[PDB]
């Protein structure tokens, strides 16, 4: 055999290690689509992987060849611990990417509730819009996600209080 | 075993 993109992606993390010993500075290393073992590892929800890789060497910030991110990879999946680790290294919460959005929009979509809590509480701008012009208020409003829709209207009433 | 990178969502609805 598997690609170091495979160990990652599969949580094979004792092979993933035999791999970095023997290669040279591998660890950023593009696959065809620019994805690098964290990428993949993030989008999979792999949590101890993500944190060997980030503790290896591996650049959290790095965008594949359509601007695809670890970040949000790990919000479309709605997985929120790597989410957490990603943030803890300053990675922007609000890359954008020609899909249409971002990782709070992706959050959204997917009705992933503890994401959305998270990258609120992390920063996320509120008024970053997709491409489509809509907020992520009007993406929870216009897809009908009333838990979704209630933790953005708790966090936005925080923002204004000291 | 081989998996597949998932997709970024699709904002339509």
């Amino acid at each position: 055999s598997l690609s170091i993109h495979q160990l990652a992606a599969q949580g094979e993390l004792d092979q993933l290690k035999e791999h970095l010993r023997k290669g040279d500075n591998l660890v950023n290393k593009p696959d065809e689509r620019g994805f690098t073992p964290l990428i993949w590892a993030s989008a999979f929800g792999e949590i101890e992987t993500v944190r060997f890789l980030l503790e290896w060497g591996a650049d959290p910030h790095i965008l594949a060849k359509e601007r695809e991110s670890a970040l949000s990879l790990a919000s479309t999946g709605g997985y929120t611990d790597i989410v957490g680790l990603l943030l803890e290294r300053d990675v922007d919460i609000n890359i954008y990417d020609w899909n249409g959005g971002t990782p709070l929009l992706y959050a959204v979509r997917g009705n992933h509730v503890k994401c959305v809590e998270a990258l609120l509480a992390r920063g996320a701008d509120l008024t970053t819009e997709a491409d489509s012009g809509y907020t992520p208020m009007d993406l929870a409003v216009a897809l009908g996600y009333r838990k979704v829709q209630q933790v953005i209207e708790n966090h936005i009433l925080k923002l204004f209080q000291s | 075993a081989f998996v597949h990178m998932p997709t970024l969502p699709n904002l339509d609805f």
